[PDB]
């Protein structure tokens, strides 16, 4: 006897039911990963043994998203086509852990301003049965997590 | 106005050329012209003549009653409903005319174009009414939001102008006051659900009455409205509070219905309504 | 804030008066302008804790350039004539970054340039490179512009 | 008229003003009714000072004219002139408007001031002061009687007296201390300290004067210093509340209110659910981080600078949900000036 | 008194207050509470959150040398 | 019930099948892959925190399109063998995804200015039951997508 | 503590198979009508029936199928068997309507 | 002086018309080893994507007028784009090519003031 | 503007295995035989057969 309003309120959330946000739009993805949050380290060591320990400056994440290749128009090429030399619209991105209906959030990744570095084309292979997968990495200044 | 209308998402866009409005031949023969072809969903008649349109909104009045799932896009004059088409919920009216480097348009060969845009990337569940309209420059009268606050409890759907997006379609509702067909999206979310089921169930007739066939029937009516809730058109969160579809003897037919060569059907669906308010609050207590 | 300025997109436009046309070169390394004001320090006698730094004469650096060999242009052709000392015309050098679009965003605007060394690349045997000849000028005035100063 | 393909030597050459305009500077020149020299077009738009030359060349010598040109030559994008009757209108109509400035008008201005505000358009008004010499013997509640009591306007009493002659509404000398504090500074920080040229105050004012119209409605002197050649000196608007005094925590608040607002206009007709209001807050705290890591907040932690709070028991009801309500409520901290400074002095001679 | 379709703005609003979910620990609090709709006068009402309470009864209560500490 | 000409429009497109215009002709290949679009980063600090990101020059693709030995003419080997010194006829080559009868292309990648730097011949192995496979490396400087 | 949850459910693999008649093969024809994505996808009923055929107990229905393998029947000279062709299925949901 | 016989404001210019008439030819020549090739869909976009080829080069070195690529040519050939499914059968392949020229300096005014000792 | 060329190609490493038989070691007299500078240097055929 476990009633399942209390799964979701005492079990764990699983990976695979996840939407993602880019900008004004949802865009729907296969995988997603490299949401981190990373710090550098100061040390200070002086002669009679008193050695301090700091945390550092964090460093700018890079995420990878990666989707299939539809027979519309390819709408992560028309964002890493607009490079113009230092300019690119920067959008801000929500990966968010949604319940099986799609109706509720659970918790969810906010990326502020993320920007294309760069686009892989799918692998063409005569002897394949596979799908033509983009993957598009991205790199943003800072990652933060709403529990709602 | 087609230019308009292919530039702002284009269709199979059917035409009736109509020269001068008065003659009361051809329009008494066009709702039975409408019907001879399958599959026209708007009429919106793009036509800056004002008794022009009078004349083809009132003859196109009586078919909008009769479970077509016709929907048509009229267009105010100076701020009200064109009185051909008082209250029901298959009209939307919009009420700025739109200019062109400057002509004057009424903007239902735009908002046309702006339905089919936002069906292709959004659904039929979705309002279409933060869509920035290609093409044109202006509007003819920039609406406040004060003459727009006595004009959005009635279905007149303004096209507003902001500064940083251009022109945005900024209104959802239809000519019903009615809780259950106030929006646009709940209405065309039934009319096309209805529109494929219809199409999807014609190969079942001139079956044999049995119940057999009311379990096929049942099945392809299942498949169609699960397919629907799992892309989000319906408000549901189990599959079993978003739809039902309900077939039988004893249940919504009698055996004096049956001999008489008709099932009866009772399908239900529950869709989710548009956020139009939203109120900010702001504080500096803390 | 705006966005600083990156440092790959750059033209050049001379202006001889022996050459009737102005002409545009593209080049590949632009060194760097310098402007140094030559203070000197000064003691006073009773004075222990400070100092006196007094100004007296600006010096500006060198524009050196770097291109590859490339076909005859109208400044190849002028170096060729200074350095046989055939003559010693100047130009007027203007300098500018471009932004994304194509507008200048900042200008430096050399006077008096005068041609003062070519110095060519090494030609080995196995290098995989383009010959880079290095160019270099020493200019009279200086004069930065443009709204990002 | 050029004819030939050659160099054309013209030598009726005038003065030009380079644009350096400010996004959350777009203000409302209002002119006067009964004014003979304006066009009859009540509402017109003018960019740049090139456009405002090419519809009015000859140089006049009117409250309207000497304070665009005032306004252009500091900077200055575009702006408005709207006549006194159509101000409560071209508000509601251009989306554009953050200031309303009262260039030499009374009354009327006024009453169409208090009538955008109760509508609730998030613009900040710049009155005048008395064209004539205020004695000093006439009290701070009967000279400040004919201005509203909102926290959206501010009065500026000293008149202008510009180097060709002509007369500059002090409205306009503190609307180009705003274009020139909305780039260096942003709009969080005070538009007083920021020196404006080529005017010169009509009055001189002491400080013993200003202390009697400082607290109550505010009447917000511009005075001049040696150095700072004529400053505007004060930062209060027309209510002495806690919250709603000075001027840079109202402006700011109304730029973050409208920032806020063309953000959250992308969201309109959404569907009013739960994946909803997590987006709404997410762009909210991600507006509001940047504008706390830029100094605009007061708070030295993320925690105590601002917070976004939506939900079903939170902010609203389920029987406000099925209004198509959606109830977000925004608390943040912003930054007061300073406004007095003591130099408390001691001395011992030979110690 | 909402409207027009867009955005609208309020800007003396009071923090609102959250509320967490326990079925061993729910109380009866007995005091001197002030309805606003009368028929909830001598029975037991459900306040799910601090929303619920300023919705059913009276949350200001100005104060007259007695306090009302209900609310508080 | 999805009618396949849906299919068309709304499923993905697998990798198998491609066909590869390189410069007047369609030679066939075996597998097909490096068509990234990648991008440098420049950055930069000041004491205030104030972090700019911004995207720096893209840099050059570097394809690969290996196909089998057949025994006519080795037209891979009569373009690297042709290299003098500096000079090689670039080419420009379309990889496009095709439909199974291949009477329609449904996404392609454009390949520029492209020229070989390197050509593998087989691993020949008496105890392995393959086929010759030549691999040829290519070098561009932009690589663009076009979806009809 | 163990937490156990269930996954994302799988595809079914549904297998028929029925007699080779001298006429037109029908799963011939939906088999060879593959072109590299395209299939014309079927909705499955399989309804256990009375015996007269007319009215169902209950069935098993099945969303999207499309066919993966055909079997031709297995030719010996020396049996007395009907030639029987085995056709397998692949679909996305199993559906269960009790009536 | 370069303009042509006619002013007009597409047709000035002696620059705009010798670089359409270089684009016209650059293309037809490279257009003219894809005649006699299937006329089908696969043809067309080999087509498209040697004219986006010339023209993103010719782009590049100042000839076109745009900051974009989007601002500075198109191409554009479809079944109800630029030719119908009676037209194919004539053998004809429509492709229309729409780009802008920068148009040259031709006038420069100097306007001048001065004013003494000030 | 952005010019690739191809460069100078660099000098191939060619790789061949056999096993060891009972006879002489013909690929060992001929690594054997270096003095210094000096190798009998010799040209190679490797061609696919029926």
């Amino acid at each position: 006897a476990i009633t399942a309003d209390d799964i979701a309120v005492q079990y764990p959330i699983p990976t695979y039911r996840f939407i993602v946000t880019l900008g004004d739009e949802q865009v729907p993805f296969t995988s997603a990963s490299g949401l981190d949050i990373n710090f550098d380290t100061i040390e200070y060591r002086d002669g009679t043994g008193n050695w301090f320990k700091m945390p550092g400056q964090r460093q700018a994440p890079n995420i990878t998203l990666s989707k299939g290749v539809f027979p519309g128009k390819n709408a992560m090429y028309e964002w890493i086509n607009a490079i113009q030399l230092n300019q690119v619209e920067k959008k801000d991105i929500m990966i968010s852990l949604t319940n099986e209906a799609g109706t509720e959030v659970l918790v969810s990744w906010n990326v502020s301003n993320a920007f294309p570095t760069s686009l892989t084309s799918p692998s063409f292979d005569a002897t394949s049965n596979e799908i033509a997968v983009q993957q598009i990495t991205l790199m943003a200044d800072r990652v933060t997590i709403q529990t709602a | 106005a087609l230019r308009l209308y292919f530039q702002n998402g284009g269709g199979p866009c059917y035409l009736y050329p109509l020269e001068k409005a008065d003659d009361n031949g051809p329009l008494a023969a066009l709702p039975d012209l409408i019907d001879e072809v399958g599959e026209i969903t708007l009429l919106a008649s793009p036509d800056p003549d004002e008794t022009y349109r009078t004349a083809v909104y009132g003859a196109l009045a009586a078919s909008l009653d009769q479970h077509k799932g016709y929907f048509l896009l009229a267009d105010s004059v100076n701020g009200d409903a064109p009185s051909a088409v008082g209250g029901s919920a298959q009209v939307a009216v919009y009420y700025p005319n739109v200019e062109v480097p400057p002509l004057s348009l009424p903007p239902s060969a735009l908002i046309a174009g702006v339905y089919g845009k936002t069906d292709g990337e959004r659904g039929v569940w979705k309002a279409p009414a933060n869509v920035v309209l290609n093409g044109v420059s202006d509007v003819s009268v920039r609406v406040t939001n004060e003459q727009q606050a006595e004009l959005n409890p009635k279905g007149i759907n303004v096209i507003r102008h902001f500064s940083d997006r251009g022109l945005v379609v900024w209104g959802s509702r239809t000519q019903k006051d009615d809780d259950d067909w106030r929006y646009i999206p709940v209405r065309r979310l039934f009319d096309a659900a209805e529109r494929d089921i219809k199409k999807a169930l014609q190969p079942m007739v001139f079956e044999p009455n049995s119940q057999l066939t009311w379990k096929r029937v049942q099945t392809a009516i299942d498949n169609y409205l699960y397919r629907l809730w799992q892309q989000g058109a319906l408000a549901g969160n189990k599959a079993e509070e978003a739809y039902f579809v309900r077939v039988g003897k004893g249940i919504t037919m009698t055996q004096d219905e049956i001999n008489q060569g008709k099932m009866i059907i009772q399908v239900g669906m529950a869709a989710v309504r548009p956020a139009e308010f939203i109120i900010l609050k702001f504080t500096q207590d803390m | 804030m705006s966005t600083p300025a990156v440092s790959h997109r750059f033209l050049v436009n001379f202006l001889f008066n022996n050459i009737p046309n102005p002409f545009d070169i593209a080049f590949q390394r632009i060194s760097g302008l310098s402007r140094t004001l030559e203070v000197s320090q000064h003691r006073e006698g009773g004075e222990n804790v400070r100092n006196l730094w007094l100004a007296e004469q600006v010096n500006h650096g060198s524009l050196v350039l770097e291109r590859g060999v490339m076909n005859a242009s109208p400044l190849t052709l002028q170096f060729d004539r200074v350095l046989r000392r055939e003559s010693t015309q100047w130009a007027n050098v203007v300098i500018m970054l471009l932004n994304e679009l194509s507008l200048p965003v900042t200008t430096w605007t050399l006077s008096h340039a005068l041609p003062v060394r070519w110095q060519m690349g090494d030609l080995d045997a196995g290098s995989n490179q383009v010959l880079i000849n290095t160019l270099e000028l020493r200019y009279q005035d200086m004069r930065m512009l443009g709204v990002k100063l | 008229t050029t004819t030939y393909p050659g160099v054309y030597l013209s030598e009726d050459a005038v003065s030009s003003f380079s644009v350096n305009s400010a996004a959350t500077a777009v203000p409302l020149f209002a002119y006067d009714s009964e004014n003979t020299n304006t066009i009859n077009k009540p509402i017109q738009v003018f960019r740049n000072w090139a456009e405002f030359t090419v519809e009015y060349p000859t140089p006049l010598e009117d409250a309207f004219y000497t304070s665009l040109s005032l306004w252009f030559m500091h900077g200055g994008g575009k702006c408005y002139l709207v006549n006194e009757a159509n101000i409560a209108d071209a508000v509601a109509q251009y989306d554009d408007i953050t200031l309303i400035v009262a260039a030499g008008t009374d009354t009327t201005t006024y009453t169409a001031f208090t009538t955008v505000v109760g509508q609730g358009y998030r613009i900040f008004g710049l009155f005048d002061g008395p064209k004539e010499k205020i004695a000093g013997t006439a009290k701070p509640d009967e000279v400040m009687e004919e201005y509203p009591t909102s926290p959206f306007g501010a009065v500026f009493y000293p008149w202008g007296t510009l180097a060709s002659g002509a007369a500059v509404p002090p409205s306009a000398i503190a609307a180009a201390s705003i274009t020139q504090t909305d780039r260096t500074r942003g709009v969080w920080k005070a538009p007083a300290n920021q020196a404006v040229n080529g005017v010169t105050p009509a009055f001189a004012v002491s400080d013993d004067f200003q202390g009697k119209y400082n607290q109550g409605k505010a009447l917000n002197m511009i005075r001049t210093f040696s150095g700072q050649g004529t400053v505007v000196w004060g930062a209060r608007t027309l209510e002495d509340s806690d919250n709603w005094r000075y001027i840079p925590v109202r402006r700011l608040f109304n730029a973050v209110e409208r920032d806020i607002q063309k953000s959250l206009n992308k969201l309109v007709f959404e569907p009013n659910s739960q994946p909803t209001w997590q987006r709404v807050k997410a762009a909210v705290d991600s507006y509001l981080h940047s504008l706390w890591q830029q100094g605009a907040l007061a708070g030295n932690t993320p925690a105590d600078a601002w917070f976004v709070q939506v939900g079903k028991d939170l902010t609203m009801t389920q029987e406000e949900i099925n209004q198509g309500k959606m109830i977000i409520k925004i608390g943040l901290a912003a930054v007061r000036p300073a406004e007095f400074i003591i130099l408390q002095f001691s001395q011992d001679i030979a110690q | 008194v909402t409207s027009v379709p867009g955005v609208y703005i309020e800007e003396d609003a009071s923090p609102a207050m959250s509320v967490s979910a326990s079925a061993t620990a729910v109380p009866l609090f007995v005091a001197r509470f002030t309805p606003l709709k009368p028929e909830l006068a001598g029975v037991i009402t459900r306040i799910g959150s601090w929303l619920d309470y300023t919705i059913l009864f009276d949350s200001n209560v100005p104060s007259s040398v007695v306090d009302p500490t209900a609310s508080v």
